[PDB]
Parts: C-alpha cells; sequence; structure tokens
C-alpha cells in the first residue's frame, strides 16, 4: 500500500509512490519473525552509474544503522547505470526476524549516488507488533 | 593472595579505559580517599586496609553507578547488595579467589612507550544462589511514571521476561554502550579450577541493610506486606423480633393499655347492665384595688411607663452586634475552645482559602500512548491542553486583582503566605498548573520528533504526581515540578473525579489561595476581606463558556448571613401587619376597638425594644438574628394577654353599683391571677432555658425573658389604666364563639362514648412519640443556613461530589517532651529504633484505616525529614570548621566537613546536644536541587525553639488530613475518632501525672464540639425546666398539687409530640432546636393554664360539669385569642427566605400552635373530667 512519508530532502530523485506490503494500517505493524514486502516508485533527478541503499532507523531521536543484506538497488530493480530523468520503483523484501522489541520507531532511507547525493530520501514510522 | 589488574590505563573510546594487568599483591589504600571506600563499600574498611583499589576506580565506579543508582537507590535493601558486588567484583581483597582473567594486551604509553597489559577480558564466579537471591529480592523495584519494573528499564527489555540470568549478562556485555570492557560472568556454585567463587551476605525484603535503614517497602516489594488492617462496625441495634426494637416495645405497651382501658369501660358497662386559701386569696383583692386605683389615676400611670420605657429603651446607643461565628457558636471555656486557644498563641491561626473549582463540560477523554512502550492512558476533560490554557489564564489573571482598602493597595501575593521568606516570595498556589510552573512555555514545550512526541505534558505529569517533590522530571524532559512559592503539591490537593489511584481521570480541578491568618490584628483581617470580596466580584463576572467554575471564599459565609438576615425584615413587617389586622376584627364582637389593639402592639414593640436597650447597657451584643426571631414570640405572648382581659371584660354585665372602675377592678381581680400565672411561667421558662452554654441561645434566652417580663408588666400597668379612659370612652358613639363551644362543642366533646377514645388516640400519639424518639437527627446541615439562590451552595455541592481530601488536622504534642534523648524520642519517633507504639506510627495506622477514623493520609512528620537530612549519607549537612556555620548545599566546599563523623557510631541518630545544634540549621535549610527538600519551608512552623535553658524544644505538630466530609454526622465523628487517637498516645506515653498531654486541632473543632454532651445538656435544660414550671405552679395555684401535676403532665406530653413532630419532619436537635423546645414548654402552659384554672376555681357538682363550664367559659376566649392569632403570624412566617427560619422557627412553632391547641382544648377536658381534683 502507499504509505505516508516524510521527505528528508530527495535532491537526486522524486518519489512517486512508496508502495510497503504487507501494511494495511499505518503506522503499519510489522509482527515479529515474519517477512515484508517494499516497493519505491521514485523519479530519478540525476545519473548514477551505482546506487547504494541506506537504511537509518531512529530511536528516542537518535539514529541507529542497520545493516540491509544487500547493498545496491540496481539488483533490487534498478538498471544500472542510472540515466538521469528516468522513473525507476524500488523493489525490496525484509524478514522481521524475532527478538526484536515490540516498539515504535522511524524508519529513514537514503539512497546514494556515485557522488554522494541521495537519489531519493524518506522517513517512516512503523511500530513493532507482537503475537495480535 | 593478592589483586590482579590494578589500575585503569589504556582506552577504548570516549571515557572508558581498560583496568591495567597487575598481579601482584594488593596495594593498600592511597589513604586519600577513605571516605569513596567508606562510602562505597565500607565492608572493608578496618584500618590496614592492604586493598588492591584505586581512588580513580573507586570514582569511575562512582560515576557509572549514576542512573542505576537513582531507579534501583528506592529500595537500600537491593542497592546494596548490587553494590556489594561491584566493589567487590572490581576491588576486594581476596580479588584473586574469585576472578582470571582471559584477554590481555599490551598498552603502549604515549607518554613513555611503555607497554602494560591491558585486563580486555575475564571471568567472573559468581554464586548461583547469589544471582538468585540478588534478582530475586530486588526484582520488586517498580519504576517512576508507571506501575511496571525497573527492569523493565533496566533489562533492554521489559521485565517481563528479563531471566535472572539474562539482565546481568546484559550489564556485563559492552554492547550496551556503558561498560566499558565485555566480562564473561561465570554463575558456579562450587570452587572449580581451584578458584571458588564469592556472595558475602544479602538482606531480603524481610530486612533492613542497617539498624537505621529501613527495609524496602512494600510499594516496591510484594513479600514485605500481608493483610491489610480492618475494624468491626458494631451496629449496636436492639432489634428485638426484626424492627427497631422500640417499635415494638410501644406497640406492646400501647396494646397493654389499650386492652386495660377498654377492659374497663366494657367491663363498667357489663356492671351497669388557712394552709392553702389564706396566700391566694390576698392576691385577688390586691389586684382588684391598685387596677381600680390605676383607672382613677390614668395620667400618672402613663407617665411611669413611658418613663420607664424611654428610661430602660435609651440603653439603644451601646448596641452591639456579634457577628463572628467563632463567637456565636463556642463557648468562651469549652474544651475545644482552649485548645483553639493555645495552638493560634504558639503556631498562629490557621490560614483561609479561597477554592476554585474548575471542569471542562463539553469535552470527551482523549488517550495518551506513551511511545516507548506501554498500555494506554486516559486522561479526562478537564485534561485538555486547550482548556488547560484557559485555565491557567484564569489563574494569572485571578493574581492580577490589588483591591485597594483605606487609601492603600494590597495584592494578592502581599496577603498570601509564602513559607519560605523573603527567599522566595511568589505565594501558595495549589493548581495542577504549578507542575508546570504556571508558564505556557513550560506547559507547551514539547520533547519529540516529527509524527509522534518523544516526552510531553502529560507525561510530565504523569512523573510527579507519583513523585510531587523531584526537582526535575529526570525522564527525557528535565523539568522540575515542584512549584513556585517551593514545596509539594499533593495530587489529591489538587484534583476530584478521580477513580481511587487514576490521577488521569481526574474530572475537576481544585485551586487555591491560601492567605495568612492573623492573631490579635484588624486593619490586616480587613485587608484580607477587602481582597476576598474583589476576588468574588472577579470570579462572579469571568463568563469563559468552556468552563463551569464552583467557588467560595474565606468571608463568604459571614456574608451569606448577614445578606439573608436583612432580607427578611420585611417578612416580620408583614407578619406584624397581618397580626394587626386580625387583631382589628377580632377584639371584641363601628364596634372596633382598634385605638386599644394599636395601643398594645406599641406596648408590645415597647417591651421588645425595651429588653433590648436594657441589655445593651447591660452589655450583650446582639446577633441580628434574635433581632429578627425575637418579635414574632413577643408579640404572640403580648396579644394573648390582651384579648383574655379584653374579654373578659366584653362578656361582663355591670352589677348594681359600680360607676366603671368597680367593675374593672372586679373583672381584672377575678382575671389576673390565671393572667399572672401564664406570664410568669412562660418569663421564668425563657430565662431559666437561658442557663445553656452557647452565646447565641444564652443570650437570646435571657433577651426574651426580659422582654416577655416587662411586657407582662407595661402591660398590666399602662392597659389597665388605657382601658378604663377608653371604657369611658367608647360608649357615647363618638358573643358567637362562646355560643358555639357551649352550644354543639362541650356537650359533644363530653359524651360517654367519645371520650375514651379521644384519651385512648392522645395516649397512642404520645407512645408513638416516645417510639420513634432516638431517631431524631444530631446536628446542622451547615448547606442551609444559606438562601436557595446562593453560589455557596452550587459549591457545597461541588465539595461533596468532587473532593478527595478534607479539612487539615494538626496533631500537637503539648508542651513538655525532651526530644533530646534516645528515648524521649523513640516515644515519638516515626522510625526504626523508637517503638511501634510511637506516635507517627499510631496516627499512621489510623490513617490506614480510614473509615473507623477519618484520617486520610500520612502524618508527614518532621522528625523523620529532620533525621533523614542530618544523615551523613545524604550530606546536605556541612558546617564551617572554625565557625560553626550551616554550609548549603550548593557551596564551593572550601573546608566545610559533614556534621556528623562519617563512622559506625557517626551514622546514629544524634542524642545529645548536637540534636539541638543541627536542628535550626535543619530549619533554615532550602530546597537545594542537589540535595533535596531541606527543612524550612514545611518545618519551621512545625517547631518551636525556646532560648537557654538547654534550648530545648518547643510544642510541634504533625499535620495529616481528614478525610472528605460531608454531613454533620461525618464532622462529629471526626471529632470523636480524632479526641479517640490523640487519648490513646497521651495514655500510652505514662506521664507521671499529667503535666502535658497530645490534643488534635481541626477548623471546625470548636463549632461541632458541643455534640459531644449535647444530649445531656438537653436533658438537663428540659429537666429543669419542667421542674421549674412545676414549682411555681404549684405555688401560684394554692396548694392544689393535683392541678399542678396534672398541667406538668400535659406540657411533658406536649414536649414528647414536639419531639415527635421533629423526628417527622427531618429537623435535627442541634442548640436552636434545643431552646425552642425548651421555649415551647414554657409557651404550652399559656393554653394549658386557663382551662386548668377555670376547672379549679368552680363550684358545679359534678367532675363532668365543671368540665364543661370550664370548657364553654374560658375556652371560648382561649380559642380565639392564643390560637388564631398565632397561626395567622405562622402562615406569614412560613415564606421565609434564610432557610433557618422557615425550617425550624416555622415547623416548630406550627407544630408547638397546633399541638397546644388540640391538647389544651381536647385532651385537658376529657383528662380533667377523668381525674379532676374534687372538692
Ligand atoms: C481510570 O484510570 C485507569 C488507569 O489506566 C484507566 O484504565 C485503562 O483504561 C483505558 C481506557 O481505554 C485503557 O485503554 C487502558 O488499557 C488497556 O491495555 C490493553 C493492553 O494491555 C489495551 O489493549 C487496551 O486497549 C487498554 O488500553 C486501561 N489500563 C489500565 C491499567 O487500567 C481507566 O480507563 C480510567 N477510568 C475510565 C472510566 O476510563
Ligand atoms: C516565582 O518563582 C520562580 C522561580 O522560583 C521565578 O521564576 C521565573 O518566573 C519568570 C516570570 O516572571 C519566568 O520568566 C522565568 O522563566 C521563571 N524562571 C525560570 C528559570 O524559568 C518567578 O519570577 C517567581 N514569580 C513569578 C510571578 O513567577
Ligand atoms: C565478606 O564477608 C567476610 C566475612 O569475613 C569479610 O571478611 C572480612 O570482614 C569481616 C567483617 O569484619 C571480618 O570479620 C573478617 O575477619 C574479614 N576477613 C578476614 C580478616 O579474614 C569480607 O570483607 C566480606 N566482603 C564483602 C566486602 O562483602
Ligand atoms: C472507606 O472510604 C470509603 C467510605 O465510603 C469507602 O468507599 C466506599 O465505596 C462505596 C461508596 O463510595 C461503598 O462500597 C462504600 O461506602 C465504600 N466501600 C466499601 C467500604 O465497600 C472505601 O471503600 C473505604 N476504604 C477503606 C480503606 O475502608
Ligand atoms: C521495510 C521495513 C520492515 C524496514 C524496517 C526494518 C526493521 C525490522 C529494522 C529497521 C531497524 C531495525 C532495528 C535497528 C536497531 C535495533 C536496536 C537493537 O537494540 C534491537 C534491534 C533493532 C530494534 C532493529 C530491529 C530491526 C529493525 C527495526
Ligand atoms: C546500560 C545500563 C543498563 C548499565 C547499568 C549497569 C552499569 C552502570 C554497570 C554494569 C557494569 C559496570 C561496569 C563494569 C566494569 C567496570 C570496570 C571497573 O574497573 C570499574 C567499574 C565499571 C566501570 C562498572 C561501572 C558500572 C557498570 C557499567
Ligand atoms: C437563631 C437564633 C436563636 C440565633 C442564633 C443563630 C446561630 C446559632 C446560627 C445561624 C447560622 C449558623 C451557622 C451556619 C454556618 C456555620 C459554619 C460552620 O462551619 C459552623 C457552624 C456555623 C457557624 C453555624 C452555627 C449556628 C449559626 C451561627
Ligand atoms: C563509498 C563512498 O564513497 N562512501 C562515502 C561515505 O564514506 C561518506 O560518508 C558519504 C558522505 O555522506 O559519501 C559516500
Ligand atoms: C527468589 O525469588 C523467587 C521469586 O518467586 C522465589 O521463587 C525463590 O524462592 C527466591 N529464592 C530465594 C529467596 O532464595
Ligand atoms: C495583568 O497582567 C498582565 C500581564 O502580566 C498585564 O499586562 C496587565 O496589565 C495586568 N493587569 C490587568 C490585565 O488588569
Ligand atoms: C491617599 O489620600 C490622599 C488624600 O487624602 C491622596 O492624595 C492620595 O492619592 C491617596 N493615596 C493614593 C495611593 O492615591
Ligand atoms: C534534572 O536532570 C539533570 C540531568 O542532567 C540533572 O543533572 C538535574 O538535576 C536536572 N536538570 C539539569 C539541567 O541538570
Ligand atoms: C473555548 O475553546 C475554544 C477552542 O478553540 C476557543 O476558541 C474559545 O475561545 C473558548 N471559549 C469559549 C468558546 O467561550
Ligand atoms: C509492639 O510493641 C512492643 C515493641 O515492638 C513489643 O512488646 C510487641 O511485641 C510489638 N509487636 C508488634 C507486632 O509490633
Ligand atoms: C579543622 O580544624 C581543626 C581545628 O582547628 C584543625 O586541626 C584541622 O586541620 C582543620 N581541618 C582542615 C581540613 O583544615
Ligand atoms: C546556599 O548557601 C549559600 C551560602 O551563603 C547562599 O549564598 C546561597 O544563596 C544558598 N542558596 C540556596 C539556599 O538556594
Ligand atoms: C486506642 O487504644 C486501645 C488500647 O490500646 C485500642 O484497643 C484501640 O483500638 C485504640 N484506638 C484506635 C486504634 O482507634
Amino acid at each position: 500500500e502507499p504509505v505516508q512519508f516524510k521527505d528528508c530532502g530527495s535532491v537526486d530523485g522524486v518519489i512517486k509512490e512508496v508502495n510497503v506490503s504487507p501494511c494495511p494500517t499505518q503506522p503499519c505493524q510489522l509482527s515479529k519473525g515474519q517477512s515484508y514486502s517494499v516497493n519505491v516508485t521514485f523519479t530519478s533527478n540525476i545519473q548514477s552509474k551505482s546506487s547504494k541503499a541506506v537504511v537509518h532507523g531512529i530511536l528516542m531521536g537518535v539514529p541507529v544503522p542497520f545493516p540491509i543484506p544487500e547493498p545496491d538497488g540496481c539488483k533490487s530493480g534498478i538498471n544500472c547505470p542510472i540515466q538521469k530523468d528516468k522513473t525507476y520503483s524500488y523493489l525490496n523484501k525484509l524478514p522481521v526476524k524475532s527478538e526484536y522489541p515490540s516498539i515504535k520507531l522511524v524508519v529513514e532511507w537514503q539512497l546514494q549516488d556515485d557522488k554522494n547525493q541521495s537519489l531519493f530520501c524518506w522517513e517512516i514510522p512503523v511500530q513493532i507488533v507482537s503475537h495480535l | 593472595q593478592s589483586c590482579v589488574w590494578y589500575g585503569e590505563c589504556g582506552i577504548a573510546y570516549g571515557d572508558k579505559r581498560y583496568n591495567c594487568e597487575y598481579s601482584g599483591p594488593p596495594k593498600p589504600l592511597p589513604k586519600d580517599g577513605y571516605d569513596l571506600v567508606q562510602e562505597l563499600c565500607p565492608g572493608f574498611f578496618f584500618g590496614n586496609v592492604s586493598l588492591c583499589c584505586d581512588v580513580r576506580q573507586l570514582q569511575t565506579l562512582k560515576d557509572n553507578l549514576q542512573l542505576p543508582l537513582q531507579f534501583l537507590s528506592r529500595c537500600p535493601s537491593c542497592f546494596y547488595n548490587l553494590l556489594n558486588l561491584f566493589c567487590e567484583l572490581t576491588c576486594s581483597p581476596r580479588q584473586s579467589q574469585f576472578l582470571n582473567v582471559t584477554a590481555t594486551e599490551d598498552y603502549v604509553d604515549p607518554v613513555t612507550n611503555q607497554t602494560k597489559t591491558n585486563v580486555k577480558e575475564l571471568q567472573y564466579y559468581v554464586g548461583q544462589s547469589f544471582a538468585n537471591a540478588m534478582y530475586n529480592a530486588c526484582r520488586d523495584v517498580e519504576a517512576p511514571s508507571s506501575n511496571d519494573k525497573a527492569l523493565g528499564l533496566l533489562c533492554g527489555k521489559d521485565a517481563d521476561a528479563c531471566n535472572a540470568t539474562n539482565w546481568i549478562e546484559y550489564m556485563f556485555n559492552k554492547d550496551n554502550g556503558q561498560a566499558p570492557f565485555t566480562i564473561t560472568p561465570v554463575f558456579s556454585d562450587f570452587p572449580v579450577h581451584g578458584m571458588e567463587p564469592m556472595n558475602n551476605a544479602t538482606k531480603g525484603c524481610d530486612e533492613s541493610v542497617d539498624e537505621v535503614t529501613a527495609p524496602c517497602s512494600c510499594q516496591d516489594c510484594s513479600i514485605v506486606c500481608g493483610p491489610k488492617p480492618q475494624p468491626p462496625p458494631p451496629p449496636a441495634p436492639w432489634t428485638i423480633l426484626g424492627l427497631d426494637a422500640m417499635y415494638v416495645i410501644m406497640w406492646i405497651t400501647y396494646m397493654a393499655f389499650l386492652l386495660v382501658f377498654f377492659g374497663a369501660f366494657f367491663a363498667v358497662w357489663c356492671y351497669r347492665k388557712p394552709v392553702s386559701a389564706a396566700f391566694e386569696g390576698c392576691l385577688r383583692r390586691l389586684f382588684t384595688r391598685w387596677g381600680s386605683f390605676c383607672v382613677r389615676n390614668p395620667g400618672c400611670v402613663i407617665f411611669f411607663s413611658l418613663v420607664f420605657i424611654t428610661a430602660c429603651s435609651s440603653g439603644l446607643v451601646f448596641v452591639r452586634v456579634t457577628t463572628n461565628p467563632v463567637d456565636l457558636w463556642s463557648a468562651p471555656s469549652s474544651q475545644a475552645r482552649l485548645e483553639k486557644e493555645y495552638f493560634d498563641q504558639h503556631f498562629g491561626p490557621f490560614f483561609r482559602t479561597e477554592q476554585l473549582i474548575i471542569r471542562a463540560p463539553l469535552t470527551d477523554k482523549h488517550i495518551y500512548q506513551p511511545y516507548p512502550s506501554g498500555a494506554d492512558v486516559p486522561f479526562g476533560p478537564p485534561l485538555d491542553i486547550q482548556i488547560l490554557h484557559q485555565v491557567l489564564d484564569l489563574q494569572i489573571a485571578i493574581e492580577n486583582i490589588t483591591a485597594s482598602y483605606d487609601n492603600e493597595t494590597v495584592t494578592l501575593q502581599d496577603i498570601c503566605l509564602a513559607p519560605l521568606s523573603p527567599y522566595n516570595t511568589n505565594c501558595t498556589i495549589l493548581s495542577v498548573l504549578n507542575y508546570f510552573q504556571n508558564s505556557h512555555s513550560v506547559l507547551d514545550h514539547k520533547k519529540g520528533d516529527d509524527f509522534f512526541v518523544y516526552a510531553d505534558y502529560h507525561t510530565h505529569f504523569l512523573y510527579c504526581v507519583r513523585a510531587p517533590a523531584s526537582l526535575n522530571d529526570t525522564s527525557l524532559l528535565h523539568d522540575p515540578c515542584l512549584g513556585t512559592f517551593g514545596g509539594p503539591v499533593f495530587p489529591w490537593l489538587v484534583l476530584g473525579g478521580y477513580d481511587d489511584q487514576n490521577y488521569n481521570n481526574a474530572t475537576a480541578l481544585v485551586i487555591t489561595f491560601p492567605v495568612n491568618n492573623y492573631y490579635n490584628d484588624t486593619e490586616k483581617l480587613q485587608r484580607a476581606q477587602a481582597w476576598e470580596k474583589e476576588f468574588i466580584n472577579f470570579v462572579k463576572n469571568y463568563k469563559n463558556p468552556n468552563l463551569t467554575i464552583s467557588f467560595t471564599a474565606e468571608r463568604s459565609i459571614e456574608d451569606e448571613l448577614n445578606r439573608e438576615s436583612d432580607s427578611d425584615v420585611f417578612t416580620v413587617v408583614i407578619s406584624y401587619a397581618i397580626m394587626f389586622l386580625y387583631i382589628s376584627l377580632a377584639l371584641g364582637h363601628v364596634d372596633s376597638k382598634v385605638s386599644l389593639g394599636i395601643a398594645g402592639i406599641l406596648i408590645v414593640l415597647s417591651s421588645v425594644a425595651c429588653s433590648l436597650g436594657v441589655f445593651s447597657y447591660i452589655g450583650l451584643p446582639l446577633t441580628l438574628i434574635v433581632i429578627e426571631v425575637i418579635p414574632f414570640l413577643v408579640l404572640a405572648v403580648g396579644v394573648d394577654n390582651i384579648f383574655i382581659l379584653v374579654q373578659a371584660y366584653q362578656r361582663d354585665e355591670r352589677l348594681q353599683g359600680e360607676t366603671l372602675d368597680q367593675q374593672l377592678g372586679r373583672v381584672l381581680g377575678e382575671v389576673a391571677p390565671s393572667m399572672f400565672l401564664s406570664s410568669f411561667s412562660e418569663t421564668v421558662a425563657f430565662f431559666l432555658g437561658a442557663l445553656s452554654v452557647m452565646p447565641a441561645v444564652h443570650t437570646f434566652s435571657l433577651f426574651a425573658g426580659l422582654a416577655v417580663f416587662i411586657d407582662f408588666l407595661l402591660q398590666i400597668t399602662c392597659f389597665v389604666s388605657l382601658l378604663g379612659l377608653d371604657i369611658k370612652r367608647q360608649e357615647k358613639n363618638r358573643s358567637c364563639l362562646f355560643r358555639f363551644f357551649k352550644n354543639s362543642y362541650s356537650p359533644l366533646l363530653l359524651k360517654d362514648w367519645m371520650r375514651p377514645i379521644v384519651i385512648a388516640i392522645f395516649v397512642g400519639v404520645l407512645s408513638f412519640s416516645i417510639a420513634v424518639l432516638n431517631k431524631v437527627d444530631i446536628g446542622l446541615d451547615q448547606s442551609l443556613s444559606m438562601p436557595d439562590d446562593s453560589y455557596m451552595v452550587d459549591y457545597f455541592k461541588s465539595i461533596s461530589q468532587y473532593l478527595h481530601a478534607g479539612p487539615p488536622v494538626y496533631f500537637v504534642l503539648e508542651e513538655g517532651h525532651d526530644y533530646t534523648s534516645s528515648k524521649g524520642q523513640n516515644m515519638v519517633c516515626g522510625g526504626m529504633g523508637c517503638n511501634n507504639d510511637s506516635l507517627v506510627q499510631q496516627i499512621f495506622n489510623a490513617a490506614q484505616l480510614d473509615n473507623y477514623t477519618r484520617i486520610g493520609f500520612a502524618p508527614s512528620s518532621w522528625i523523620d525529614d529532620y533525621f533523614d537530612w542530618v544523615k551523613p549519607q545524604s550530606s546536605c549537612c556541612r558546617v564551617d570548621n572554625i565557625t560553626d556555620q550551616f554550609c548549603n548545599a550548593s557551596v564551593v566546599d572550601p573546608a566545610c566537613v559533614r556534621c556528623r563523623p562519617l563512622t559506625p557510631e557517626g551514622k546514629q541518630r544524634p542524642q545529645g546536644g548536637d540534636f539541638m545544634r543541627f536542628l535550626p540549621m535543619f530549619l533554615s535549610d532550602n530546597p537545594n536541587p542537589k540535595c533535596g527538600k531541606g527543612g524550612h519551608a514545611a518545618y519551621s512552623s512545625a517547631v518551636n525553639i525556646l532560648l537557654g535553658h538547654g534550648t530545648r524544644v518547643g510544642a510541634t505538630y504533625f499535620m495529616t488530613y481528614h478525610t472528605v466530609l460531608q454531613t454533620s454526622a461525618d464532622f462529629i465523628d471526626a471529632l470523636k475518632k480524632a479526641r479517640l487517637i490523640a487519648s490513646n498516645v497521651t495514655e500510652t506515653m505514662g506521664i507521671n501525672g499529667s503535666a502535658y498531654r497530645v490534643f488534635p486541632y481541626s477548623v471546625f473543632y470548636v463549632f461541632y464540639e458541643q455534640y459531644l454532651t449535647i444530649i445531656d445538656d438537653t436533658i438537663f435544660n428540659l429537666g429543669v425546666s419542667l421542674g421549674a414550671i412545676f414549682l411555681v405552679t404549684m405555688v401560684l395555684l394554692g396548694c392544689e398539687l393535683w392541678s399542678a401535676v396534672i398541667m406538668c403532665a400535659t406540657i411533658a406530653m406536649v414536649l414528647v409530640n414536639m419531639f415527635g413532630v421533629m423526628w417527622l419532619w427531618g429537623i435535627s436537635l442541634n442548640a436552636v432546636s434545643l431552646v425552642n423546645l425548651v421555649m415551647s414548654c414554657g409557651i404550652s402552659v399559656e393554653f394549658c393554664s386557663h382551662i386548668t384554672r377555670a376547672f379549679t376555681v368552680s363550684m358545679k357538682g359534678s367532675r363532668v360539669e365543671r368540665a364543661e363550664e370550664a370548657l364553654a367559659h374560658m375556652g371560648s376566649s382561649v380559642f380565639s385569642g392564643i390560637t388564631l392569632t398565632k397561626f395567622g403570624g405562622i402562615v406569614v412566617l412560613a415564606f421565609a427566605k434564610s432557610q433557618i427560619f422557615q425550617i425550624f422557627y416555622f415547623r416548630m412553632y406550627l407544630a408547638m400552635v397546633l399541638l397546644g391547641a388540640t391538647h389544651g382544648l381536647i385532651f385537658l377536658p376529657v383528662l380533667l373530667s377523668y381525674i379532676g381534683p374534687s372538692v
């Protein structure tokens, strides 16, 4: 579903949509030990040879780095090399592992190009839920 | 043996320093941080220390323990073992016995290039029973601003699944960001690898760590606290067979009487099938002669009577008026009054209060969701941000008022009371906006990020309703909520409408202006009342459609009564008008004698005014309620006498040779013994009821007695002459009732069958009255003394409906206690070594009961706080070494040392002259953010110091709050039980005599102390009044004890039926109800006397004949005179405006009148016909 997000400065790209699945209500509640799929519709404002996906999670006003399995968006539905002005939507999927707490938080997402300028930047608050 | 890994030279990042490796012997302490060794873990201090420890290691432990100290320091028993664990684990003297380093590497010195081998990792052998006893004994400590477990905040996860092994694992992991290096804990209970772990002694919640440190509370530990206390409620009703046990004793007695009665009558039907005369006779003749004299000397008589009226009523120049309620309702020498005199003298009077009960009707509750974790928290309507801003706006505006009195301006701050002044001078306002300090910025500012708030005003409110004495929220906001005046604001004092702990659910807002009350000073009180007046006007004119305000002021009750007192003189004037209207048409039957009825009204008013003026000379001040309730009564009696006299003349036919005076002397000589009996009986009744101890009833009783007497005298003297003059005068042209009574009423009433029924019915009604007697109320609502359209009524409704706290209580420990000795402190001491039956603990238990005792909260004793303050561990106190001056907790620390030496002996309480030595500094201590509350804002008032003679301590009090008190019964119960607690402590203290005693003081005690003896006061007062009536009656009527005893029995019946009607209309038995009854018992004679006199002085044949003859003759006069006139008066008074009149005077007078009418005109005829004295 298209989710509300706060743009933290998409300078090298234009977000067209952010589709997260499954997320019926927002902030979308993600039950522990369960995989979720992300779709990110964006319009690129620059040409970048490579693409590095960046994820930051903020708890209590403090950013936390979260490493993902894959650091490149071209093997996630992005055709490298990136050409200017083309519109591409990034598709991801990630599993929610156990042991994680049942919080609420803000996902921060950046996409740095060759010159290190974010092709898109959005932030979205999701709450870790239990069995439910 | 020896220690390893000594010092800390490496560094990982930030401040984390890896301990340097050193496997030599432990290097004794550098003698520098003896204090650290003492404060951190004194188990090592028995000096040869040889401790492997380092002062920089101690101070880095101390630095790391900051937040764990803040959370787990609540229950010392737990934080004690946790400290026992770190200190030993780090620099214990047998450190090699329970430790083995694993990872270490060279540490290059940037100072010398010399490699030191840092201790990166090692294993720590911990007993299984130690981690189990530690986590399980401290794991119950709850967190602040929530009812969760503090482990929920220290595990890094819910305190619900942090295993006892996992939390320590998390603590030792450098993955948190706090541990400078990770330590691998080893939970082995047996020596392994020749290495045995260590677990020093541990203490559970069922034990205190030190002989001065109390065990953990049951607030933070579940095992210490067992079954709550409960008192046994005894109803003590007899309830013979299911009902009141009086409904039955009476119904049974009545049936027995009715059976012996129709069992005598029916049986009778079946069977059928110088010693006395010497003192009265001279009275009739004397009175005739004096009446004849006065009829032939009208000028002199009238002149002397006017001279009398003026000489007595000219004293109205000295008329006082008493309006202070204490003077009105309290005897000058009552026990409670003496207690108030002692309390007002040593601690100053209790303060004033201007409340304000705000409410938001147009809003619904909303939910607050804590961002990190937790359950939903609902907030009441009034806790809306918009409503909070508007209420803050109202409060800040209420603060601006500076009413000007006597060309001087007094600000609200100037009149309010500031405990800690002139350091802090703002003033006491007890509102939930003080949690935010009455600042829109403090109320508005949020500590969150987009699409969420991290911390918020609701969150801030949540933390300090839990701990109202903090100096910072200390929870992601770090803003205090202690209050601008300095001193806690207890949440139960500022809110109402919530459910027993859920200040989230509060529905009303409480706000208070305490104002200083002054002892022997009137200009300041005048100034305060002028400010309160302006406060009321403002609040009255404030619109704010979003709010429903209930307000009150200290001087408002007096204003309501002075307001209502004056809006019904129009009632007494209309009453007089109707009395005169009736008198004009009823006085005899241009056949009208109106000139004389007006003369009678003026004589009556003359008697009233004369009574007021004489007593003003005497010095009795006016209550303005009496000046309003007195005239009706006096008018009733005076008119009653006038009609008797005038009508005997109207019905008199002139003999053979009497001009005018001869006839009038003959009539007055035959009528005066009766009128005199009625007047003397009433004067004595009133005066004797003027023996009770209450200045309002005392003074009223005197006034009315004197007025009635003067009225009788002036009336017999001035009016017989003027009646003679009118009688000459009325004739030159310049009965129907008697027919009825004789014709159809007397004969009918005296038939042989109607008479037994009447007697039976009346004895039955008396039986009922005696049955429902002990169900009469005691006390006054305190809400009915106000008009109906008053805002104080709404305020009382609001109080009863919302407030959760009541009037403050002060348990004053009288002068004479020691306070400077172990035992002298133990008898009062609310602590550890002091008795378990100590004053503070006894008050605590009483508050734990809470219903069998109406004392709601803990004492908040000052001596416990003083000791907490003086303890070396707190370290708040600090004196100069040479000047012996108090070093504040915020001070450069140049050379000032701790008050109490930091040794095992110095920890103990200050028993000698040091107690006093340090006490004044405590009372002078301010609220330091590093120290705490300090002892100046709360106890400066509570402690008295006497200069010289060893500087012995003065009288002190321990103030606790009452429970919400709604009814008079509730107030009396509270008084009783406070006295009970004080009595217990006084008895337990075992004084070698009665040199001193504890006693409780509350504001309403002076007004409610009479109801602890009102029953015996009423008994005595009624019995004596009835005995006086009896004696006067058995004397004046001659000596025929039979007639007198009959009259007394009839009046006693009248009183009992008065009590029955009391119970039936819900009138209460206070001192006003009691005065009116003692009066009615004296007004009843007015009825019962004429008939009995007409019976006694009769010479017919049979008892029946005498009774009927008396009925016709006198009752024709008595029914038109006394009954109808009183009835018209009361029906006019039935429309009151003060509630007190309309309830008590109106109902009591209607009852007294109609009861006396029925009794006289019916039960006396029959009872006399039956059992009258033969002759
Ligand atoms: C008086 O105050 C108490 C204090 O909480 C109120 O109780 C709470 O009521 C609210 C009302 O809606 C509930 O949300 C609170 O919580 C429950 O927690 C579960 C999860 O465990 C949630 O799924 C629920 O939706 C709910 O949020 C509840 N909590 C507690 C501890 O009582 C009470 O309502 C209030 N009085 C009134 C009349 O509301
Ligand atoms: C009441 O006491 C407080 C602190 O004891 C005083 O402090 C400030 O009040 C002013 C308003 O005059 C605010 O601007 C400040 O923000 C308050 N202090 C701080 C640090 O914020 C206050 O002056 C005293 N009197 C009144 C009327 O507030
Ligand atoms: C653990 O308890 C032991 C008890 O012996 C402590 O050992 C020392 O302290 C005792 C209390 O005074 C002394 O009686 C012992 O003699 C002394 N040890 C010696 C001299 O053998 C030990 O310090 C305690 N550890 C801690 C800090 O808990
Ligand atoms: C004592 O305080 C009040 C006294 O009324 C008790 O609260 C009441 O709750 C209901 C009325 O509000 C009724 O159930 C009772 O009047 C009373 N509750 C009881 C006693 O069942 C409160 O419970 C009492 N608390 C204690 C500690 O005795
Ligand atoms: C498309 C959606 C699912 C992206 C969000 C992925 C979620 C599951 C990721 C993003 C940030 C991650 C968090 C980053 C930081 C922490 C703090 C750590 O002490 C516990 C794990 C925890 C809480 C992580 C759990 C998993 C996490 C919440
Ligand atoms: C993040 C929260 C839960 C941590 C709470 C527990 C903290 C305060 C405890 C757990 C482990 C402790 C540390 C363990 C290691 C050392 C090195 C030692 O030579 C001095 C004490 C010191 C520096 C301790 C300081 C206090 C400490 C950090
Ligand atoms: C009625 C005639 C005889 C005059 C006597 C009037 C007196 C006793 C009445 C009129 C108003 C009454 C008062 C009404 C209000 C209060 C405030 C309460 O907190 C104490 C009782 C007190 C103070 C009452 C005492 C009795 C009272 C003062
Ligand atoms: C520790 O506390 C737990 C809590 O239930 C208890 O079961 C256990 O017996 C306790 N062990 C002790 C006090 O040694
Ligand atoms: C009330 O206070 C405000 C601000 O403190 C001030 O501007 C005003 O003059 C004061 N008096 C009023 C509003 O009558
Ligand atoms: C007090 O009265 C004088 C005149 O009697 C007047 O001039 C003065 O202004 C008054 N006080 C104030 C504060 O105005
Ligand atoms: C409350 O929190 C801080 C935390 O640093 C504490 O030191 C202090 O007592 C209060 N506020 C400030 C700003 O210090
Ligand atoms: C009541 O609250 C509303 C909230 O916007 C405000 O506009 C209004 O001025 C307040 N007072 C009223 C409506 O009397
Ligand atoms: C209380 O009174 C004394 C001192 O504590 C003692 O004789 C008695 O056993 C104590 N009992 C309790 C339960 O406190
Ligand atoms: C405290 O005073 C005593 C007595 O004058 C003196 O011996 C001692 O050195 C002083 N302490 C300090 C720290 O100056
Ligand atoms: C603390 O004590 C010092 C000592 O004189 C004083 O100057 C300062 O004002 C005090 N501060 C308080 C009591 O808040
Ligand atoms: C007063 O003391 C007696 C005897 O110690 C006790 O029975 C009674 O309960 C006490 N009163 C209370 C606790 O209200």
